[PDB]
């Protein structure tokens, strides 16, 4: 009876809840950039633009008994507004499967939803690490103003340590201290775990000890690439108007289409808190 | 009300 | 919520009213042929066919003491009918704009609807002035039983007056004397705006006395072209079944498409009440 | 005694009303673009960005018996936003003058407020007619793809009439109709009060015959300049967040500073509804 | 009732 | 709160 006409909403509360839980679990197990970035907050679906401020340089501060010494204030060098895009993926469900679930009293099968959530997470990580270049977005590997250090041999032991030490000293000479985070491509990540003759100590352990905010591997990085960042909400953040959710697109040939979507943008306030290899 | 779903992973 | 499902109606009553008023105003500002053609009463959306009567020759009245003369027209041996088409144009609305208008009371913008209405009005004028080969319709500039007169030279003043008196004489020699209407292309309409030394006024003002039903311009006409018609319900009219209106097409990709549409046809009963330059 | 401490508001209700009325009255006399442009409703100070839609590309409609022929939809060529600026001017008041107005019962002098309100309106009209290269704004005389006719010989009688005829011809051929509006430089506006039609009517009146929305002059226009526009909310509009108002900036050295400010922007959806001389 | 919208322009 | 002061001149 219900499947013989067009419908506003084809699911019940429990099925919606199961769908959303599957999406959340897969995204949480797959996301990488949300690990290293902070979240501004849920702005709302109606909000489509966000302020985009940039700060250059650092002023020291003051110590005084009455407080009459003068220091420069902290504001912005140039205020711009940017638009928030949408990231999405699509999947389909068969109507006889919904009927079968309600007749046998068994949970609904959501493998296509899981497969779509994984690809949406991969697209979000691609947007975070590289920009768009059509829509005027920049990523951690393409930002202008970023610092750069030459990549060494990395075959002979010690090269990765030299590269990370050079990057950290370069970042320190601009007033950017703090817990450092390292993101590497799979080839470099595997090369770090090598055991040579007489080794004694692995290199990934020393790198992890010098990072203190994490060493991670991402498959979106190309070839032999890596990035070192000084973490903190005063240098970068992620602005989110809507978090990953699922929506109905309306029936086609009696079958039910759905979309998994989100809306967010990356804000880089201190371009010199990054260093690429 | 507006809420986060995936949330922070920090 | 309310964007996560598939709805029957995405707008409120005031927004529907504003949309309809915008469409009506744009149509009234853009239409041309409705200023020179009469409207056979509005029939209804269910009506899709109308009679197409064609009369040839001249048949006059009678004056006599006892009324023993025929003076009656006869029906055509065929009495053909014709089908009423549909003229339409589509536009789109984004869902985040509707979301903003309902969360933070930001007013809705309907300029795409105005653009669609303008394009639909231009399509109607094109169908009136020229025909439709694939659908077998004829226009005012392509009728077969129509009179023709050479344009002549309009670079010098007085050329416009010579051609319109010749056209009226040719229409006179076929039994049509009613008030005339003239439609011209932009080149002729602009060239009629000089001072005529034989009269001391603008050349357009003499033609406005010659016609007395109107002199108009239309950008559908090509190059240097013009038409003079003898008006009246018995020579030509417009049969309309549904006037210009807007309709929701159902959601697609989470966005909202709409259509502006109308249904009308042009009937030429006396093809010799026309004259093209 | 009220001057022996800091204050929230230094004036009373009558003085504030007098100042606001002076500002409004001065602005209404000198504002010009508001006489030919429509207003996108007052948004509020919280709104800082608005969408900037453009419709350069369009396609014709369709005619069909069933309605299955397919045409492109009417939508923005590319979705972008723009930020609304602030226009302001400051002035100062001395506390002993306020004291001598409260005592002695004399009126308070508001000539500085009048001057600030004049300098603000001048800047608003300059922003409407010319843009802002630093902030990337465009005006009616600098928009890209806007249509242009040569001024020709304005000195000879009928010279301005010919130019306006050509401009309205070009607008009609590009597809814009209805009431037109003309804005001229003060030299042309003054030299257009002459004789041409041999009936005693002035060229300015013969031009007002063509331009049904008005002919105006503006001091912002340079020498030998003029613009003719096809009016309508669907072609251009003015989005305002807050209208002209006065604010208190807080006491400094016992004297009182005030500022007159407003926030608005101009949107040109159809750049081909303009024509420059 | 059936009604015209744009209407007659004569 | 949202109001016009100079208003429209059309």
């Amino acid at each position: 009876p219900d499947f013989l006409g067009h419908a506003e909403n084809p699911l019940r509360e429990e099925e919606w809840a199961r769908l959303n839980e599957t999406v959340i679990q897969v995204a949480r197990r797959s996301l990488v950039g949300r690990r290293i970035l902070d979240i501004y907050g849920p702005l709302g679906a109606g909000v489509q633009t966000v302020p985009y401020d940039e700060f250059q340089g650092v002023s020291p501060g003051a110590v005084d008994i009455v407080g009459e010494q003068e220091t420069a204030m902290v504001f912005t060098d140039a205020r711009k507004f940017k638009t928030i895009p949408i990231i999405y993926k699509d999947f389909l469900l068969h109507w006889r499967d919904i009927e079968a679930a309600r007749t046998h009293n068994m949970p609904l099968d959501v493998s296509a939803a899981a497969g779509a959530a994984a690809l949406c997470a991969q697209q979000e990580d691609e947007l975070i690490f590289y920009g768009d270049a059509r829509l005027g977005y920049e990523g951690l590997m393409t930002a202008n103003g970023r610092l750069t250090v030459p990549l060494g041999d990395w075959t002979s032991p010690g090269g990765g340590f030299q590269a990370i030490v050079e990057a950290t000293r370069k970042l320190n000479e601009q007033g950017h201290f703090g817990p450092y985070a390292v993101v590497l491509s799979p080839r470099l990540y595997s090369q770090l775990h090598r055991i040579y003759e007489k080794t004694g100590v692995l290199e990934i352990e020393t790198i992890r000890q010098l990072a203190s905010d994490g060493v991670y591997q991402s498959n979106r990085l190309r070839g032999e690439s890596g990035v070192v960042v000084s973490t903190g909400r005063e240098n970068m953040d992620l602005a989110v108007s809507m978090d990953m959710v699922a929506a109905y697109l309306g029936a086609s040939r009696m079958n039910h289409p759905f979309r998994v979507l989100e809306a967010l943008l990356l804000r880089i306030k201190h371009p010199d808190a990054i260093c690429t290899l | 009300e507006k809420r986060l779903t995936v949330g922070s992973l920090r």
